């Protein structure tokens, strides 16, 4: 079974930066792609980004594009997500999680635990 | 090349070289000993002639 | 080559004999790309070029894999008015394998193209189709008038505007249930605050531009670390013969000479390894034939020559080449009136050992002086 | 065998790479051509013993020895003795060896000059 | 459909798979050199399990409707060898239901077709046989391998591809092998066909498996059956008697183990023997 | 002295469930047992979980006995506490405590900075 | 061309302390001299601090004199600002420049893009 | 030493024990293999002395 | 001496990793074996006779 652990994270102001990093343990041999997912308080999940196997391909939500960064280390077998320009609506609880990107919904085969990130005004 | 970038590349090549380079140190190591051994046999082979 | 070989030595004179200075090899013409006829193509262009196109409540989902996403010949006929994509730019995908691809296609009007946006919401987008915020594909739409619009107008479109709750990304549901307001309810009657979900949709010729129907295919490309079924165009170049030149047979790279070969493959096989497991023959993937590789021409530069005293000219002698091959051999860059002369020219005399130029062929046999190889010695003597 | 091209194929980073690892390269290549000029001085100091070339007499009298299975014959295309082509044809890829520089042939004395030494070395004795 | 009738359940035997179960570690063509792999082989000289199918003549005889399923671990080897084409088509899934995707190969007497999809395995699988009266000739009219089929995710067909169906008497006439592996996502295959005269045990010719299709298949396989063509004992010339008949036939079942083999290539790239480093 | 840097909490509802987060640095080769202490307002300190430096043997406190986990990574030196079926009652300021497990009173090394966590009825 | 990235920063209170950080990237080895700048609001930018190659010998602003901190770490090419004995009128738009230190003028090449820095009372 | 800190000098350094300790053992089997030849050409000239 | 024990004692893991290296222990006990057979051959022929 997949696990995931999440670290980082904490109190951030408005126009500051942040980063994030999941790292994914067990059968991750069947695994190229994870992404990070994150809910307002009485709000469904939206996807926030994405990063391949080898690098590109990375997709990005449309409230968030040209603000974001992901990089995905190999050999740790953790990704590194950075923030820019961030805002305080981006203010929500964090996680990553280990799909396969499908076409209409992308799936997730395991959750991972998740960390929160507060941005101010 | 194509799948790593250099930065991690660089040590890679030096690794691949290093072994590259020991096993050619072996082969020839090994070729100089018989090479020594060959010339005794024909020093033998002239005498005898 | 007399100041090579002074420089190899480290020293400004030299005795009688034969001196290796360095070595030669011949460069690749520009590649080689090979691939077969083709691989089986997607039907984009059923959903494209199609007669019947359903509603865009009702949207047609079509599964497409194990094939090639061939949109290169549609992307620069510059025939839709909108091919915006999201998150990916439109020609960076085309050198990338999907595993997953699916294709929705839809007729909606010339100012509701917007609403088909990643995130977008509105009447539309909220209620008939609805895209996530993970949105890799690219809406591509154009004009329908001559096919949508008829003397008479049309009434065979139908969208949906009330629903109990905003549609899920990607969700389709299908009802005849009346959608009924909370505060007044109406318990299964078309009563006041009460309005069935579907509504009759239609366009006429004397609509403006942006009221004409257009037809909308949305196609998406996704990532699964399952083996990939979908790809992009493959290119193929002319293939060439008896030339030392890069080449990439479906993905085996490397540098050789492909020449032809009398040996035949079996139906199945593709590569071929000699007893030191290297490639030595590769088929053609357009047509049936063998191509051996062999090396372009390896070889070593000796430079035979008396010593320094006495004499001043030098011969030059290259080790496993041709004579034929000897002006390509790392030329065509050093200087040029003490050089040429030693690579071309009369002189040209092909051994056992290889190429010797700059010296003179004798049939008369004398005790070696040089050795060279092959029972093949030269001497400055006349 | 050339070093450079051996551990490095026609990569300009490898032989950058390869060239701060001092003068091994260099090394190998100088004991590989030692080890050449060692084996030419053997086989000529084996082989090229005699200042001349004898030849045996037209006529095979002897007192009744026979010595055609060990002199060369003309009838065969190679002047060779019955023996010698025993030999020859009794011991049999390095041909097919050659893709990342091993360039292996340089004979200094070839079979045929190996071959009338030993029939002038022959000649002389008798 | 339901339960199958007339279900003799006797111990299974076993018998000596010899040399056969050699099929080409990969599409390289080598030409007079040996050339040493390690790859998932049958072991040789092993136990292969025994499977017919046959109706002894009399009342007292016994039929055979041997359909059982057999795990598939890391890789089965098929044999079969027929005189009447019995044998068109095996079953390959994990869970044997809906519920989880399985792949499907059946063979209605033409074509060839290979499917991958949650189909409702039934626990009796096969072809019906029928003889219409007007139609006197051999062809298929019964289809119960599955319930229903849903959720499709492959299709392939082939051209028309029929032999006699006749069930005639006497030396068998082909053999078939085939070998089934799964492993990075790819279900590949390998078949031979080659003619024999023998009617028992393996040949102790060699003949190496060719590939013939590979599937880009990500689902996992753990468990296989095997599809058989079932005569209709009312509607059978000669025979009389309501039920179900089979011809003869029968079908070999091996598991590939990880050995090390010294594959021998002739001078045109034929495997002409095989050598596996773990026997004596 | 040990740094100890803290992340994770949020806004929950009743029924949710939370993870807390924190990550110790310095001379950390002398830690086996890792403390959580929570603080409501107007209330002392007082214990939440333990866990041992091999992962078992882990104690809760009785009022919230059978409804917390938490789980230690050696590898990225940090401490998870996982909360199930929170309750308004469990609205405290949670701090990262190091010390070692003491009869009597834990003996608690180096102090935090504390973390936010509310949960609402 | 050489890109500056800003990080850290946010609101603190009164005597408080905070970190700061720059990262330069592209052709760096030219790269000897950072300096630090402030630019409240309506007010011109005003030189903070500043690092050398060797991470010694630096000299800071009369108004922020013995009550700030940075060093310059050249393995990771980032240099961290810890400010203390923080007062209000330090509230201001933090930049990092990137130049040689030239008596009369400061000789600035690159230019970043700025962090928020906010002090309270 | 002076301009790296012993945590990567520690690897630096390393490499540089392995360099010349593959270069002294590479001298050290060429003059045993000289040794060896001058111990044959010495032992040649004694039996002819 | 037995290269792929010597170096590794009873561990998978560093027999697989030494796997990589190639026929370098396959070399080593080519070579103690033909000077085993050499060193018997010259027995024999100096006792013999």
């Amino acid at each position: 079974q997949v696990q995931l652990v999440e670290s980082g994270g904490g109190l951030v102001q408005a126009g500051g930066s942040l980063r994030l990093s999941c790292a994914a343990s067990g059968r991750t041999d069947s695994i190229s792609d994870m992404g990070w997912f994150r809910q307002a308080p009485g709000k469904e999940r939206e996807f926030v980004a994405v990063v391949g196997w080898s690098g590109g391909g990375t997709d990005y939500a449309h409230s968030v594009k040209g603000r974001f960064t992901i990089s995905r280390d190999n050999a740790k077998n953790t990704v590194y997500l950075q923030m820019n320009s961030l805002k305080p609506e981006d203010t929500a609880v964090y996680y990553c999680a280990v799909g396969s990107l499908r076409v209409g919904s992308f799936s997730v085969e395991y959750w991972g635990q998740g960390t929160q990130v507060t941005v101010s005004s | 090349l194509s799948r790593l970038d250099p930065p991690e590349a660089e040590v890679q090549i030096d690794r691949l070289i290093t072994g590259r380079l020991q096993s050619l140190q072996t082969y020839v190591t090994q070729q100089l000993i018989r090479a020594a051994e060959i010339r005794a046999s024909a020093n033998l082979a002239a005498t005898k002639m | 080559p007399l100041s090579e070989t002074k420089c190899t030595l480290k020293s400004f004179t030299v005795e009688k004999g034969i001196y290796q200075t360095s070595n030669f090899r011949v460069q690749p013409t520009e590649s080689i790309v090979r691939f077969p006829n083709i691989t089986n193509l997607c039907p984009f262009g059923e959903v494209f070029n199609a007669t019947r196109f359903a509603s865009v409540y009702a949207w047609n989902r079509k599964r497409i894999s194990n094939c090639v996403a061939d949109y290169s010949v549609l992307y620069n006929s510059a025939s839709f008015s909108t091919f915006k994509c999201y998150g990916v730019s439109p020609t960076k995908l085309n050198d990338l394998c999907f595993t997953n691809v699916y294709a929705d296609s839809f007729v909606i009007r010339g100012d509701e193209v917007r609403q088909i946006a990643p995130g977008q919401t509105g009447k539309i987008a909220d209620y008939n189709y609805k895209l996530p915020d993970d949105f890799t594909g690219c809406v591509i739409a154009w004009n329908s008038n001559n096919l949508d619009s008829k003397v008479g107008g049309n009434y065979n479109y139908l969208y949906r505007l009330f629903r109990k709750s905003n549609l899920k990304p990607f969700e389709r549901d299908i009802s005849t249930e009346i959608y009924q307001a909370g505060s007044t309810p109406c318990n299964g009657v078309e009563g006041f605050n009460c309005y069935f979900p579907l509504q009759s949709y239609g366009f006429q010729p004397t609509n403006g531009v942006g009221y004409q129907p257009y037809r909308v295919v949305v196609l998406s490309f996704e990532l699964l670390h399952a083996p990939a079924t979908v790809c992009g165009p493959k290119k193929s170049t002319n293939l060439v013969k008896n030339k030392c030149v890069n080449f990439n047979f479906n993905g085996l790279t490397g540098t050789g000479v492909l020449t032809e070969s009398n040996k035949k493959f079996l139906p199945f096989q593709q590569f071929g390894r000699d007893i030191a497991d290297t490639t030595d023959a590769v088929r053609d993937p357009q047509t049936l034939e063998i191509l051996d590789i062999t090396p372009c021409s390896f070889g070593g530069v000796s430079v035979i020559t008396p010593g320094t005293n006495t004499s001043n000219q030098v011969a030059v002698l290259y080790q496993d080449v041709n004579c034929t091959e000897v002006p390509v051999a790392i030329h065509a860059d050093q200087l040029t009136p003490t050089w040429r002369v030693y690579s071309t020219g009369s002189n040209v005399f092909q051994t056992r050992a290889g190429c010797l130029i700059g010296a003179e062929h004798v049939n008369n046999s004398y005790e070696c002086d040089i050795p060279i190889g092959a029972g093949i010695c030269a001497s400055y003597q006349t | 065998v050339d070093c450079t091209m051996y551990i490095c194929g026609d990569s300009t980073e490898c032989s950058n790479l390869l060239l701060q690892y001092g003068s091994f390269c260099t090394q190998l290549n100088r004991a590989l051509t030692g080890i050449a000029v060692e084996q030419d001085k053997n086989t000529q100091e084996v082989f090229a013993q005699v200042k001349q070339i004898y030849k045996t007499p037209p006529i095979k009298d002897f007192g009744g020895f026979n010595f055609s299975q060990i002199l060369p014959d003309p009838s065969k295309p190679s002047k060779r003795s019955f023996i010698e082509d025993l030999l020859f044809n009794k011991v049999t890829l390095i041909c097919a060896q050659k893709f990342n520089g091993l360039t292996v042939l340089p004979p200094l004395l070839t079979d045929e000059m190996i071959a009338q030494y030993t029939s002038a070395l022959l000649a002389g004795t008798i | 459909c339901v339960n199958l009738t007339t279900r003799t359940q006797l111990p299974p035997a076993y018998t000596n798979s010899f040399t056969r179960g050699v099929y080409y570690p990969d599409k390289v063509f080598r030409s007079s050199v040996l050339h040493s792999t390690q790859d998932l082989f049958l072991p040789f000289f092993s136990n292969v399990t025994w499977f017919h199918a046959i109706h002894v003549s009399g009342t007292n005889g016994t039929k055979r409707f041997d359909n059982p399923v057999l795990p598939f671990n890391d890789g089965v080897y098929f044999a079969s060898t027929e005189k009447s084409n019995i044998i068109r088509g095996w079953i390959f899934g994990t869970t044997l239901d809906s519920k989880t995707q399985s792949l499907l190969i059946v063979n209605n007497a033409t074509n060839v077709v290979i499917k991958v999809c949650e189909f409702q395995f039934c626990n009796d699988p096969f072809l019906g046989v029928y003889y219409h009266k007007n139609n006197k000739s051999w062809m298929e009219s019964e289809f119960r391998v599955y319930s229903s089929a849903n959720n499709c995710t492959f299709e392939y067909v082939s051209q028309p591809f029929l032999m006699d169906l006749e069930g005639k008497q006497g030396n068998f006439k082909n053999l078939r092998e085939f070998v089934f592996k799964n492993i990075d996502g790819y279900f590949k295959i390998y078949s031979k066909h080659t003619p024999i005269n023998l009617v028992r045990d393996l040949p102790q010719g060699f003949s190496a498996l060719e590939p013939l299709v590979d599937l880009p298949i990500g689902i996992n396989i753990t468990r296989f059956q095997t599809l058989l063509a079932l005569h209709r004992s009312y509607l059978t010339p000669g025979d009389s008697s309501s039920g179900w008949t089979a011809g003869a036939a029968a079908y070999y079942v091996g598991y590939l183990q990880p050995r090390t083999f010294l594959l021998k290539y002739n001078e045109n790239g034929t495997i002409t023997d095989a050598v596996d480093c773990a026997l004596d």
